[PDB]
């Protein structure tokens, strides 16, 4: 991409993060590459997929599933000391799953059929990349010594 | 409408599968092999084996962590699709509990059915927990059959999934058995309300 | 038989043998594309009544319709990875526009879409009929996908050759026309919905 | 005559039918029709016989006529998959000679 | 039985033999683990139900 | 050989030899690190790794 033509055009943040992740993991990012500059809307490029890449994100008929992971990263000198800072299980493979879509009515019509065993969390104020939910998994936090 | 499974299932990107190692079963096998590599590498457990046998162990484990099999790709990308296809056409429809790993709390301990009320109390929400029939059996298996079935599984040399599952699934759609089961369940529930 | 016995046109199928000439046939690694289309056509056949009946159906649009046999459709779906399935797509797409069937272009489009399950995807209507439904099911005009009517729904970055296929269907399909016959002034005419 | 006798001899030993046109191989149309113990499909002329021979217990190998001609089939397939003999032919065709 | 009829893969234990006959050895040992893995895994039968 | 793709075939036969030690990124998932080396044969199939 040249900077001169693409001086002030938008992107999918999802495509950017999955692009740098596929480049660090060496997982053939080039099909994901031309979906960088977004079209008129934010999510229709995800619904009409360039290449379906279920290792990063899968579609579900107006509801996009993504796997947001690794807000933090543990260094090897971390040894679960109580004076060390906590991590809140944000360094595992997939601590949760996010369901980005348009409207909460369509998302709750999806949740009629979707499982809700582990609870679902919202943000309701100003979401990161559009209105979504949080589906945590059964991975647990260990770094607190009495409590799990 | 939803089905519970012990393993993550990413769908197939392409309809022409081919081997890669980017899944949970290969990662599991690799970390198990890595620990046994550490276990033979530690100087306290055995230096007692001589270097030929030692390096033969290292080579065996290297090939074992290298070994090729399409069986983890089956269990990751395919096998729930076969399960979701077959699960409607069953004479015995599914009956599941929420799977949980690594928790004292959410592991279920029993499951049970009631048949009648216990006392002068009438509401089954009040009479249920004290009066049931605990249902469930264990079932023994062999581990090494599971092991070799994991370790040695290949595909046909060329294959496409749409053609394969089209021919593999089309002939079982001549039945009327589920529609017979529906009428059977109608007469079952009608007869129990007629009894009461 | 009347159009045949009046027509100046006679067919020799040996023109195709004249072009190819198939000098090698005893190989076993694969078949040549030339040998494959010769075996697929079988020009040793000399029956051609289906051509004449397909020509005859234009008089009788109103009461009888001309559709294509499903045995001539590629069986089990069919991927583009296979040579003779690509040849079968060529045979069907070339044979199609002589028929009185109304939804023939939609048959032509979904034939390539089912050839290309898993490589290029098109937008959907709902979660009832997926992309991989057979082209044979399309008869009525209530089953045409909206992406087939509106060109802009197929994005030209995920399904390019599908986009150009639909493009060529829309722009290059042979349009209808009309001629006249007989004399209404001293005959009358059995024309009912056309001009007389 | 001897010439037709040698022609039928060669066609008996080598020129067996399936030349393996390239399909997407389907379950209900496979070369191994029913692997007689496991009852499945195996697609390949050495696969179905090697699978039935795998049902043969290995330490009790015995010469059978079937045991002779399975090696005959593997030998002929090895000669058929050779990259030069599939294209080489001694006679001309009025085109190559031209 | 039904899933065995449908499922696209095929199990053959000969990959184990074809690989583990290429591991390094010295033949003067008490043991070296290739014969042990093939003996304890004894994969000669199929019977994968 | 006189084919135009002998260098990429010589590279991809090593890339198909070694599997699971070191991984490279390529064009698509269709022509993966384990896709057979004889299949490329055209300039468009050349990975920019």
């Amino acid at each position: 991409y040249p900077i001169s033509t693409y001086n002030h055009d938008r992107v999918n943040v999802f495509v950017a993060n999955a692009l740098v992740g596929a480049f660090l993991s060496n997982q053939a990012f080039y099909d994901l590459l031309p979906l960088l500059i977004v079209n008129d809307t934010m999510i229709s490029d995800l619904l009409g997929t360039g290449a379906a890449l279920s290792q990063f994100f899968q579609s579900h008929g107006e509801v996009l599933e993504v796997a947001a992971g690794r807000k933090y990263l543990q260094m090897n000198n971390y040894s679960n000391d109580d004076d060390d800072p906590p991590l809140f299980a944000k360094d595992l493979s997939d601590y949760a799953k996010a369901f980005y879509s348009d409207t909460y009515e369509v998302l709750d019509r999806f949740f009629w059929t979707h499982d809700s065993s582990a609870g679902v969390l919202v943000h309701y104020d100003k979401p990161t990349n559009g209105n979504h939910y949080i589906l945590g998994t059964l991975t647990q936090m260990v770094s607190a010594p009495p409590h799990i | 409408e939803v089905l519970l499974l012990p393993i993550d299932h990413q769908p197939a990107n392409v309809t022409t599968p081919t081997l890669d190692f980017t899944n949970e079963l290969t990662n599991w096998r690799a970390r198990v092999c890595e620990l046994m590599k550490n276990l033979v590498d530690n100087q306290r457990y055995q230096p007692g084996w001589t270097q030929s046998l030692v390096s033969s162990m290292r080579g065996t484990l290297g090939k074992l962590k290298l070994i090729k099999s399409m069986t983890p790709m089956y269990l990751q990308q395919l096998a729930p699709v076969e399960l979701a296809v077959i699960a409607p056409m069953l004479p015995f429809p599914p009956f599941q509990v929420p799977y949980v790993r690594l928790d004292r709390d959410r592991v279920p301990t029993m499951v049970g059915v009631t048949r009648q009320s216990r006392d002068t109390i009438t509401q089954p929400a009040l009479s249920l927990s004290t009066t049931n029939t605990t249902v469930g059996v264990p079932l023994a298996l062999d581990a090494r059959a599971i092991t070799v079935a994991l370790l040695s599984g290949k595909y046909p040399p060329d294959l496409v999934t749409n053609v394969w599952y089209a021919d593999a699934i089309y002939p079982m759609y001549a039945d009327t058995e589920v529609f017979s089961n529906l009428q059977r369940d109608v007469i079952t529930c009608e007869a129990v309300q007629t009894l009461v | 038989v009347l159009l045949q016995r009046i027509s100046p046109l006679q067919i020799d199928p040996t023109i195709i043998s004249n072009t190819m000439s198939t000098v090698s046939e005893s190989t076993t690694q694969t078949l040549s594309p030339a040998s494959s289309i010769l075996g697929k056509l079988r020009p040793s056949n000399s029956d051609f009544s289906s051509f004449r009946v397909a020509l005859a159906g234009w008089l009788y649009n109103g009461v009888v319709t001309t559709v294509i046999d499903d045995s001539s459709y590629p069986k089990d779906g069919g991927s583009v990875t296979s040579l003779e399935n690509l040849w079968d797509f060529f045979i069907l797409a070339l044979a199609l526009p002589l028929t009185t069937d109304p939804c023939a272009p939609v048959k032509a489009f979904m034939t390539l879409a089912n050839m290309m399950v898993g490589f290029e995807t098109i937008p959907m209507d709902n979660q009832i009929y997926t992309q991989s439904r057979r082209a044979s099911a399309f008869s009525t005009p209530h089953t045409w996908p909206r992406c087939f009517m509106n060109i802009q729904l197929i994005s030209p970055i995920d399904a390019p050759i599908l986009r150009q296929w639909a493009e060529i269907i829309h722009r290059y399909w042979p349009n209808p026309s009309q001629i006249r016959y007989g004399t209404p002034n001293v005959f009358g005419s059995a024309n009912l919905f056309t001009p007389p | 005559p001897m010439s037709t006798r040698i022609a039928e001899a060669t066609s008996a030993i080598v020129s067996k039918h399936p030349a393996r046109v390239g399909l997407p191989p389907t379950a209900s149309s496979g070369h191994g029709y029913q692997c007689h113990v496991c009852s499945a499909v195996l697609f390949s002329p050495l696969d179905l016989d090697a699978h039935v021979a795998s049902h043969g217990l290995h330490g009790n190998m015995t010469l059978t006529s079937s045991e002779i001609q399975r090696h005959i089939t593997e030998f002929i397939s090895s000669w058929q998959n050779h990259p030069i003999v599939q294209v080489s032919a001694d006679v001309e065709n009025r085109k190559t000679a031209q």
